């Protein structure tokens, strides 16, 4: 199972959403 | 880090934050 | 505005994508 | 930036590996 | 669980598409 | 609830339509 | 363009993660 | 409605918290 | 271009979801 | 094709299933 | 858990994608 | 196929492009 790889995805949107003009490094 | 942290158990949009730069 | 919003959040997913381990950073 | 390269013409996923870290 | 939470991120844009002009109240 | 009835199993977009407004 | 719609896809997503266990309600129009 | 108010200028996540139960 | 881009990456997901077993053909 | 019909005006869920196998 | 569901919701994405002005053919099973 | 390709262990980007036309 990619239970990580979608984990992840989902990860990065909300860091999209409540970041905004912050912006942020993903580092997994 | 975030996986470790956030893919185990849920972490709030709050919680997700400390991540933002 | 918005159309960038929406672009930048599509760009997050083809960066999480494409950069796999190695992560991002996202800067607006 | 990306959002000046990538909203106003398509990036391909190689433009956009610029961005990895 | 994060499972959970992710198939509740597919629900919602699920419901949007089937609803369409109908709207949807999430209640989870 | 409606992660109880299709997140333990696939519902079709008729059984969706069961919550839209 | 469908950019109405589009707004729309990204609008529910957000609602989903802002209101966390209280849930939210997208109006018919 | 949310989509007049947030589909040309973009919603900080304190507006959208107006359409949460 | 860019806006057919995006519409694109719904159409897909609507399309995922439309035809389930089935699957779908895509082509732009 | 899909994007002239579908990204100009918006395709019903039946419009759709027509581009399904 | 609909874990293959939720899978091919993302394949199909990351097709999109990489395949760009190709597209691509979903068929699972 | 690709689900039980690509859903037990991920696939690289090269994995999924054997899947475009
Ligand atoms: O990222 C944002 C969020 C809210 C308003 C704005 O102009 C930009
Ligand atoms: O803990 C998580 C994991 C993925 C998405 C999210 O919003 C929260
Ligand atoms: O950011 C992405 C893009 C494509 C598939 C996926 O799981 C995540
Ligand atoms: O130029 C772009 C803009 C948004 C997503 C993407 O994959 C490419
Ligand atoms: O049973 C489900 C769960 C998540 C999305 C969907 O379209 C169906
Ligand atoms: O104004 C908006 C429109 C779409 C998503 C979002 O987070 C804000
Ligand atoms: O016409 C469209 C375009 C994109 C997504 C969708 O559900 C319909
Ligand atoms: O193996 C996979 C499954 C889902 C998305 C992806 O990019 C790869
Ligand atoms: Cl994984
Ligand atoms: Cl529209
Ligand atoms: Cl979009
Ligand atoms: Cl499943
Ligand atoms: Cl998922
Ligand atoms: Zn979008
Ligand atoms: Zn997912």
């Amino acid at each position: 199972f990619v239970n990580q790889h979608l984990c992840g995805s989902h990860l990065v949107e909300a860091l999209y959403l409540v970041c905004g003009e912050r912006g942020f490094f993903y580092t997994p | 880090g975030i996986v470790e942290q956030c893919c185990t158990s849920i972490c709030s949009l709050y919680q997700l934050e400390n991540y933002c730069n």
